[PDB]
Formats: C-alpha cells, structure tokens, sequence
C-alpha cells in the first residue's frame, strides 16, 4: 500500500535541508520533495511510513509541522 | 528474447514536482536483455552511462532515442500514456 | 532537464545505507527532490540547482559506500 504524505513545516535553506534530511532518513521513504510557493511543504512517498512519528520528530528537531495530506 | 516495448513493464520512476513531467520512457538493453528503464524528456538530450561508456543520447519529438552505444547495448524510447 | 534545474542519477551500494544515502543527498545544498528509482531500486535521482555531482559522489563514497554517476540531464 503506497502512501503519500504532505507536511507543512515552519522553516524559520538551513531548516529546509534539515527537514529534508530528516524525512529522507525515515524508514520506508522512497522519495522526498520540497514543494509550495514558499517551499515550506514536503511530499513524502513510500511504504510503511508512520506519519505520527514523523510529525513528532519534525516538531522536536525542526519546527512546527502539520499534516496536510495522507493518502 | 527480442525487444518489444509494448510488453515491457513500466519503469520504476518518480515525477519530480519541481520540473516538467518527462514525456518518454527509456529502456536499456544488453544483448536484448533489459538492464534498467526510466523517464526522459522528448526533444532533449542527456548524458547516460551505457555499459562501459558515457553516451550522449538525443531524443526527438516522438521519443526516438539516438546515440553511439557500445557494442551489445542499446537504449530505446517510447511515449508515456498521456503524452 | 529543460529549465534551470539539473537532474542527476547515482547508483549507490546500499545494504541502514539506504537511509544514509538518501539523507546525505537530501541534506545537500540546492536539492529540491530525491527519489529511489530503477528496476532494482538502487539508484537515487536528485533534482535541484547548484549541485556538483562529482562532489556528491565523493561525499557518498566517504560517508556511505561506493557510488557511481549514471546520468546527467
């Protein structure tokens, strides 16, 4: 069951690269992409990804983070 | 063993959202045996490692690919479904 | 690819090492997106701006495992 998760993150390229590396390091992730006109959203695609743990980790290490999409 | 792109499974690809969607699928063979496959643009060019060599591969408007491939190797293209 | 962005594809020896390679590439300045692709899911495709592919190869080799540049477009 292939998943797509879109997360909006507070990026206050420091926070962006840090956010991207964190997500990319997560188990089950096949792809990560920085999107939005403000380049403040990350699209993650993979299998077996836990979005709750991912949000918790972004909030702890990068900044506030919100789930926009899970499909 | 012959090549038949109408029966090849689609590549494992990712349409990066920050760039236009590429119009073509490419398939690389050695002795007519599939080695890998991916996406590429039409009416464009890329440098690709094909066996031992770096090969400059040009694509036309119909996803036909041309290049100087090493002996035994070929890269062939076709249009993706919506293109 | 057409436009301002670069696409590069790197094969990495990955057997832990998968997440490490992805994280390294994703942390690189100028990166917009990174994906694991290919028939053997052993190739990383990177899109962005101002990325030096040869420096990326050297960094992957130092930190992760062998790495080979396979496409620039």
């Amino acid at each position: 069951l292939k998943q797509k998760i879109v997360i909006k993150v507070a990026m206050e390229n420091n926070c962006r690269s840090k956010a991207m590396a964190l997500v990319a390091s997560t188990g089950g992730v096949d792809s990560v992409a920085l999107v939005g006109d403000l380049r403040d959203k990350i699209e993650v695609v993979g299998y077996g990804i836990d979005p709750i743990k991912l949000i918790s980790a972004l909030r702890k290490k990068v900044g506030d983070a919100e789930l926009l999409q899970v499909s | 063993r012959a090549i038949d792109l109408s029966r090849e499974r689609d590549p494992n690809f990712f349409d990066h959202p920050g760039i236009p969607v590429p119009e073509c699928f490419w398939f690389m063979f050695k002795n007519n045996v599939r080695q890998d496959a991916g996406t590429c643009y039409s009416s464009w060019k890329m440098d690709m490692k094909v066996g031992p060599n770096w090969v400059h591969i040009k694509s036309d408007d119909n996803c036909n690919l041309s290049g100087d491939f090493p002996p035994g190797w070929i890269v062939l293209g076709k249009k993706r479904p919506g293109f």
